[PDB]
DNA sequence: TTTGAAAATATGTGTAATAG
DNA sequence: AACTATTACACATATTTTCA
């Protein structure tokens, strides 16, 4: 469902995300192992909080990115994975105009599982483009997450249902390697006045690096940009240090919520940063 | 007369920044609406379970 | 000279760029009209719990 | 399988012919 | 006439999909 749902009374939690990038394949192509964590290992989501004793359905499906509100991914499939040198996860298959995986969710193992036959199919572009109904263009969008949702029957014969994405995952090879891209920001808010070193984490910084500040209207548009000046004298690989710029109306009484993204080259880009300066 | 092209170059220029600022504004009015949607969409679901105590 | 599958690209191009305006906007009524009778559903319910 | 790229498209820019 | 908006064309670039 492209229908709203939360982390829940109770929660269904990410333990362990996956790689920022996966390269996924097309039909066309031998398929790709199943998504990976950063650390070789496996991507790991579970239910705290159950004090129960029936395995449930933990299901998968890739969804959107970017900045949008969650949607199943429509140029992106999830991909049953193959095998393990251990028959890690079993899965089941099903539809609803796009693919969703099901693995078993075992008390015995603390309602946690390890994902390792979730892999990511790429569809045509001008395939998808063609059904009537769809409005996005595939071009350039090749950002994913992984959803996982369980849905707890109860005593009372309710249904609490659960939802959650990892972060987000580059399916595009080039962009994989071209589009910068933040994960770890050092402060998400600052005042006014600024002039504060701010560390931003992340992957292809490079030296042509800029990083951009943004004002934008529930309008969408743009009401300010401003540059940063990130210190190139000399640094770490990838990650930029970025000297907060000061906000345009410093008389302000009330937050403003602004965003900020790394450039290297006119159309190589970040996905828009959130940030936030406070009154004085 | 080769001004002609400087010209008719901002003119088509001016024509294709046309066509794109019309298309991102309205790439801009349906992604607030799907916001609105949604938002709308979360708080039902938060009467519903009010409601039913 | 390869130029007449450029022409046939451009010619596809352009038509969806022009499809792609209709779509939106078609999309635009569409929200705004769900969005409508969501916004009343919420009040609805509303006065209902206010009444519990 | 996994990696890197050529081969194939898709989209931007400057022109030219042409309608308005 | 003289000028701008429009649309298709060839060529340059940008991204995607097919192959090795």
């Amino acid at each position: 469902w492209p229908l709203s749902s939360q982390s829940g009374s109770y929660e269904l939690r990410i333990e362990v995300q996956p790689k920022p990038h996966h390269r996924a394949h097309y039909e066309t192509e031998g398929s790709r192992g199943a998504v990976k964590a950063p650390t070789g290992g496996h991507p790991v989501v579970q239910l705290h909080g159950y004090m129960e004793n029936k395995p449930l359905g933990l299901q998968i499906f890739i969804g959107t990115a970017d900045e949008r509100i969650l949607k199943p991914h429509a140029f992106y499939q999830v991909h049953r994975i193959t095998g393990k040198t251990v028959t890690t996860t079993s899965y089941e298959k099903i539809v609803g105009n796009t693919k969703v995986l099901e693995i078993p969710l075992e008390p015995k193992n603390n309602m946690r599982a390890t994902i390792d036959c979730a892999g990511i199919l790429k569809l045509r572009n001008a395939d998808i483009e063609l059904r009537k109904g769809e409005t996005d263009i595939g071009r350039k969008n090749t950002r994913v997450r992984l959803v996982f949702r369980v849905h707890i029957p109860e005593s009372s014969g309710r249904i609490v249902s659960l939802q959650t994405a990892s972060n987000p995952i580059e399916c595009s090879q080039r962009s994989a390697h071209e589009l910068p891209m933040v994960e770890r920001q050092d402060t998400d808010s600052c005042l006014v006045y600024g002039g504060q070193q701010m560390i931003l984490t992340g992957q292809n910084f490079t030296s042509e690096s800029k990083v951009v500040f943004t004002e934008k209207t529930t309008d969408g548009q743009q009401i300010w940009e401003m540059e940063a000046t990130v210190d190139k004298d000399k640094s770490q690989p990838n990650m930029l240090f970025v000297e907060i710029p000061e906000y345009r109306n410093k008389h302000i009484r009330t937050p403003v919520k602004v965003n900020f993204y790394v450039i290297n080259g006119k159309r190589k880009r970040s996905q828009p940063q959130h940030f936030t300066y406070h009154p004085v | 007369r080769r001004i002609r092209r400087e010209r008719n170059k901002m003119a088509a220029a001016k024509c294709r920044n046309r066509r794109r600022e019309l298309t991102d504004t309205l790439q801009a009015e349906t992604d607030q609406l799907e916001d609105e949607k949604s938002a709308l969409q979360t708080e039902i679901a938060n009467l519903l379970k009010e409601k039913e105590k | 000279r390869k130029r007449m599958r450029n022409r046939i690209a451009a010619s596809k191009c352009r038509k969806r760029k022009l499809e792609r305006i209709a779509r939106l906007e078609e999309k635009v009524k569409t929200l705004k009209a769900q969005n409508s009778e969501l916004a009343s559903t919420a009040n609805m319910l509303r006065e209902q719990v206010a009444q519990l």
